[PDB]
């Protein structure tokens, strides 16, 4: 499991409530402007 | 994995904070 | 058609406002005494370090925000659980 922690990990985050609501919500306008 | 994780110490600080 | 324009349209601004979150990921609001103290700097300077490491292994934008993602994540995590004794 440790081996293939990279693999397991990607796994959880398919189903990560708060990870797949800051991961849209903070990408949604990433700032940047001169 | 590059270390997505901190020492310690740094977490002791902060946690230590509380505004 | 494509040769090398990827850290061509990602600009250093972009990247500021990247690490500039990162610390107010880990310490949201400073007061005067600490933002001109050596932790504070320590603090930036894992923000700095950890962007570096971004940068040279993300490859894509995508993976670039997404090793962000996972990683504010899992301090997050790491700050709750510690918030737990600290009452």
């Amino acid at each position: 499991d440790s081996v293939t922690d990279s693999q397991k990990r990607r796994e959880i985050l398919s189903r990560r409530p708060s990870y797949r609501k800051i991961l849209n919500d903070l990408s949604s306008d990433a700032p940047g402007v001169p | 994995d590059a270390g997505n994780i901190l020492p310690s110490d740094i977490m002791d600080f902060v946690l230590k904070n509380t505004p | 058609g494509v040769r090398k324009g990827w850290h061509e349209h990602v600009t250093q601004d972009l990247r500021s406002h990247l690490v500039h979150k990162l610390v107010q990921a880990i310490f949201p609001t400073p007061d005067p005494a600490a933002l001109k103290d050596r932790r504070m700097e320590n603090l930036v300077a894992y923000a700095k370090k950890v962007e570096g490491d971004m940068y040279e292994s993300a490859n894509s934008r995508d993976e670039y925000y997404h090793l962000l993602a996972e990683k504010i994540y899992k301090i997050q995590k790491e700050l709750e659980e510690k918030r737990r004794s600290r009452l």
